[PDB]
């Protein structure tokens, strides 16, 4: 594993995956638009 | 879209905590006095100083 040049520790892989998830799935909202998200109920998105 | 009342409340609170200026979207970001007008409510009734 140490000899190869295309290898990184698994936590680096997890960090890169997390960064990719953040980039591809973050929500573009302002500060006032985010507080009101907490109060709104969840779980009925596919039902209502 | 018709934003809920709590949305406008938090917008106004954010404007208070940060500053009156630097927010000139003037469309829906801040609720204005003229928006309150309805059939039986005139927000500009005459008053005597």
């Amino acid at each position: 594993r140490l000899e190869s040049d295309s290898y990184s520790p698994p936590h680096v892989r997890r960090k890169q995956k997390i960064t990719d998830i953040v980039n591809k799935y973050r929500n573009k909202q302002l500060e006032p638009e985010f507080y009101t998200s907490l109060f709104q109920e969840v779980g009925l998105k596919n039902c209502s | 879209a018709r934003a809920p009342l709590l949305d406008y409340i938090y917008r106004v609170l954010h404007c208070c905590v940060c500053g009156s200026s630097t927010y000139t979207q003037q469309s829906h970001y801040i609720l204005t006095l003229a928006d309150l007008s309805s059939t039986d409510y005139d927000p500009f009734l005459p008053l005597a100083n």
